[PDB]
């Protein structure tokens, strides 16, 4: 997260880290056995880390639980990035507490201008590389589909939305993928892609979760 | 053009996935951050795979 702030320990209790010997993506806990992330975060052997603040130190609230299933959307397109969503089943159920909690799925899509909370352990620099120990947070608005298509001609599908600031300085960045965009208490987005980080005229692009609620619920219930 | 001589490509996706690329200026396979999508060919999952494909380019 570029241009954000330190969230504070366990203030975003639905945020998880996906670990393959190191943090490589985020995710969002949606019930005690299931996480939502990005399809481009698929790896075999994922370990989900819950209750984290400092991802480099064991601090006392962590639960480390292997993925038992990592299910990429059946229509994910790895060239257009359409349908960039994955569901991860936990091999055992997480213990829910004040620091490990689920986030609600949306009942309707959000409108342009809605302010949301984006979080992750990704790079904090727009030119160079700095990865944080603790979780970072950013408040940013959803942008109109027209502005998103103007920023990225020919690239925005009905399953994507832009969020951020056209002047630059505030964005998701490498290591944030798969993590949450939460608006009024609902998981509306998944960190997906952009063009650089926090550059002028290049807002972040997010998977539009409200289009997938039926698929999420049925896939979870079938697995 | 030899794909082993192209600079490493993070791409547009926002993951922080460690991959290997052949660095011809150093004569070594080296690590870099891949964002998870739209990989170019100088992008390997292990040093051994990189060395096999690109060593000596
Ligand atoms: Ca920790």
């Amino acid at each position: 997260i570029v241009g954000g702030y330190t969230c504070g320990a366990n203030t975003v209790p639905y945020q998880v880290s996906l670990n393959s010997g190191y943090h490589f993506c985020g995710g969002s806990l949606i019930n005690s056995q299931w996480v939502v992330s990005a399809a481009h975060c698929y790896k075999s052997g994922i370990q989900v880390r819950l209750g984290e603040d400092n991802i480099n130190v064991v601090e006392g609230n962590e639960q480390f639980i292997s993925a038992s299933k990592s299910i990429v959307h059946p229509s994910y397109n790895s060239n257009t990035l359409n349908n960039d969503i994955m569901l991860i089943k936990l091999k055992s159920a997480a213990s829910l507490n004040s620091r490990v909690a689920s986030i609600s799925l949306p009942t309707s899509c959000a409108s342009a201008g809605t302010q949301c909370l984006i979080s992750g352990w990704g790079n904090t620099k727009s030119s160079g590389t700095s990865y944080p120990d603790v979780l970072k947070c950013l408040k940013a608005p959803i942008l109109s589909d027209s502005s998103c298509k103007s920023a990225y001609p020919g690239q925005i599908t009905s399953n994507m939305f832009c969020a951020g600031y056209l002047e630059g300085g505030k964005d998701s960045c490498q290591g944030d993928s798969g993590g949450p965009v939460v608006c009024s208490g609902k998981l509306q987005g998944i960190v997906s892609w952009g063009s650089g980080c926090a550059q002028k005229n290049k807002p972040g692009v997010y998977t539009k979760v409200c289009n997938y609620v039926s698929w999420i619920k049925q896939t979870i219930a079938s697995n | 053009p030899d794909f082993c001589l192209e600079p490493p490509y993070t791409g547009p996706c926002a993951a922080r996935i460690i991959r290997y690329f052949y660095n011809a200026k150093a004569g070594l396979c080296q690590t870099f951050v891949y964002g998870g999508c739209r990989a170019k060919r100088n992008n390997f999952k292990s040093a051994e795979d990189c060395m096999r494909t690109c060593g000596g380019a």
